[PDB]
């Protein structure tokens, strides 16, 4: 390094190709043996090597190789600098304006562009992680936050993880410094993207920041977003305010995962580190403005909705924004089971959960993918750990406002989509739910015995309220309440109506459903024998379509033998015979052997039963294998 | 409800 003169007899503009990549080995490897030592910190001809930069980055006749090399040279050039930041800035500038654009959908993957561009971005990280540097993070940020997962930044966020963990705490102020006055500043720029800065970075890197001293960035900056989120409700009188609606937003988004990670004996102590909603210097005993500023949620749950409006899935989620937030507040400080209960479950009629969701939405399921697909929703993971960590910490009073409110609401006073999140939050947690079953039955089997659900026909939401509805009977154990009969008769009608499937796995599994629906809980049952017959008896030589009502018979057969043909509106003297008739139908063996199966279970039935019908039933069966003892040996 | 929020 120091013969630097003889040295600059190449990196000439006019050099051969493959020694420009070559050249540049040699200053990559001695910076990783001498550790910036000299030639670096302000020392030797480092203007020179620096400047020699400005010749080179100019360049037009290039791969993006050594571009792409000298964009992982910067890691050491800009260690420890003070100055010459506007140097480097320029060239970036005109570096990443010239070579990446604006959406990365300007190109198919494969095509040569697109792996050159891709591994710039590599270059640029590897670059990132061992800078541990405030200026290359905020430059990296704004080239990936444009649109939503095109470049595949859960590779990205790796590098975030990476430097959070691996550093000091004054090197993460600058980090974070960087990244929150980008935020907070309100030069003009798309909402969105707005958004995405925070959202798909800044917060990325507060979830892996070092344990101690990240208090020390939370409390240089507190007074900001709370002096921010008490005004502006005067000035919605145009559009562009939601570049507004996102600040407040975000500002809720920063301070909940700040709730997440700190210790308990910060937030509530004798002792109010975090004392800077006021001004400190008098409240040093006792942390408690936390509950003074609730108050700012309080506004962000109640707000009436408005008449008009046309900004509706930014103010729906600005709402979950400090929904999320009052959860983060309480399940921290607000120790109480009635605090947690709160004004956060209990509101006058300006009712949350009523605010927090699109009510036009179809949010429709596939039972047949590729939970965390349309469970991928709002607020869902924080509450199921809501309950679930105060379930550890001991009542019917806390669903009666929840529970009670979904199934007295029946009518459309609230939406179907209201009921089924409702019902989410139930079938996710009933490990966590089974002492309250007995009466919140009632509400979530009348959600599937409702005449819609958005199913067409079996759907997974009924699949997984009558799985969870089985799954509580052996503590619970509900039948013969007097809503539960005239429930039931409409779940078993509507589960046998539908019970087909093209695919013979997904078919296979709605029967299962039958099995245990009638023999492990309900004598309330009404078997639906009426549409049985049906389910079989359309004759047709090349019929599949028979079997169902075969399998189905043989379902209400197998759980200890119900009656068949009790005063249902149809004679056995037809009936029966049908049943029999199936086993003619020989192109099929799950139509013709099947039929047979089922009926060596009802003679078994009848006989022991001592009923009259085998005298005919033993007949008919008879008759029709005597058609083919004489002509169909083997069938 | 403002005395579930408060104390």
């Amino acid at each position: 390094l120091q013969h630097w003169k003889k040295c600059d007899s190449w990196w000439a503009k006019d050099s051969p190709l493959e020694t420009k990549m070559a050249v540049l080995a040699l200053l990559a490897k001695i910076l990783q043996i001498d550790s910036s030592v000299s030639f670096n910190t302000s020392h030797g001809s480092f203007p020179e090597v620096f400047t020699t930069y400005i010749s080179l980055l100019a360049d037009t006749k290039l791969d993006l190789h050594l571009k792409g090399q000298a964009v992982t040279l910067l890691p050491f050039f800009t260690s420890l600098t003070g100055g010459s930041l506007e140097e480097l800035r320029r060239v970036l500038e005109q570096l990443i304006v010239a070579h990446f654009p604006m959406q990365s959908r300007e190109f198919p993957p494969g095509t040569p562009r697109f792996n050159n561009y891709v591994d710039c971005m590599k270059k640029f990280l590897d670059a990132l992680e061992l800078s541990q540097s405030p200026m290359l993070l905020e430059l990296m940020t704004e080239v990936l936050c444009r649109e939503q997962q095109h470049v595949m930044e859960e590779l990205f966020q790796s590098s975030f993880r990476r430097i959070a963990r691996r550093g000091s705490c004054v090197t993460q102020v600058g980090l974070l410094e960087s990244v929150y006055e980008m935020f907070r500043k309100d030069d003009p720029r798309l909402s969105f993207t707005r958004q995405s800065f925070v959202d798909r970075s800044l917060l990325t890197l507060l979830w892996h920041c070092s344990l101690d001293a990240l208090r020390e960035f939370f409390s240089t900056i507190v007074v900001d977003a709370i002096d921010v989120l008490k005004s502006r409700f005067t000035k919605l009188n145009e559009s562009t305010f939601d570049t507004q609606i996102t600040k407040k937003m975000g500002y809720y988004k920063i301070l909940d995962v700040m709730y997440s990670r700190l210790p308990k004996d910060d937030v509530h102590a004798k002792e109010s580190k975090i004392n800077q909603v006021f001004h400190g210097s008098c409240i040093t005993e006792g942390n408690e403005l936390t509950k003074t500023l609730i108050k700012l949620c309080y506004d962000a749950f109640t707000e009436n909705m408005a008449g008009e409006n046309q900004l509706l899935e930014r103010r729906r989620l600005y709402h979950c924004a400090a929904y999320n937030c009052a959860i983060s507040v309480i399940c921290c400080v607000f120790n109480e089971l009635k605090f947690y209960q709160g004004f956060l479950f209990s509101e006058k009629p300006e009712k949350n959960l009523l605010i927090f969701e699109n009510l036009i939405d179809l949010k429709r399921r596939y039972n047949f993918p590729v939970m965390d697909e349309l469970n991928r929703h709002e607020c869902m993971a924080p509450l199921t750990a809501l309950v679930k960590h105060m379930h550890r910490s001991l009542p019917r009073d806390l669903p009666s406002w929840m529970k009670f409110l979904h199934g007295k609401l029946g009518n459309p006073i609230v939406p179907l989509n209201i009921r089924l999140f409702l019902a989410k939050l139930v079938i996710n947690t009933e490990e966590v739910f089974r002492p309250y079953a007995k009466h919140w039955l009632s509400p979530l089997l009348q959600l599937a015995a409702s005449e819609n659900n958005g199913g067409e026909g079996i759907h997974y939401m009924v699949v997984e309220i009558v799985a969870t509805i089985l799954s509580w009977t052996g503590l619970a154990t509900p039948t013969g309440v007097p809503k539960d009969e005239v429930l039931a008769n409409r779940l078993l009608n509507f589960l046998m109506k539908h019970v087909f499937h093209p695919k013979r796995a997904v078919f296979r599994h709605n029967l299962e459903i039958i099995k245990t629906l009638v023999e492990c809980w309900k004598d309330c049952l009404s078997i639906p024998y009426r549409l049985i017959f049906e389910k079989f008896s359309g004759k047709d030589p090349n019929s599949k379509d028979n079997s169902v009502g075969i399998q189905l018979l043989g379902i209400v057969m197998a759980n200890d033998l119900p009656p068949y043909d009790p005063q249902c509106g149809i004679q056995s003297s037809e009936y029966f015979q049908a049943l029999v008739n199936n086993m003619s139908f020989v192109r099929y063996k799950e139509v013709y052997a099947a039929a047979a199966e089922v009926l060596g279970l009802i003679l078994r039935y009848v006989m022991e039963r001592k009923n009259i019908l085998e005298e005919s039933l033993c007949e008919l069966v008879a008759k029709q294998l005597k058609q083919h003892q004489n002509t169909m040996e083997d069938k | 409800v403002d005395d579930l929020l408060d104390m």
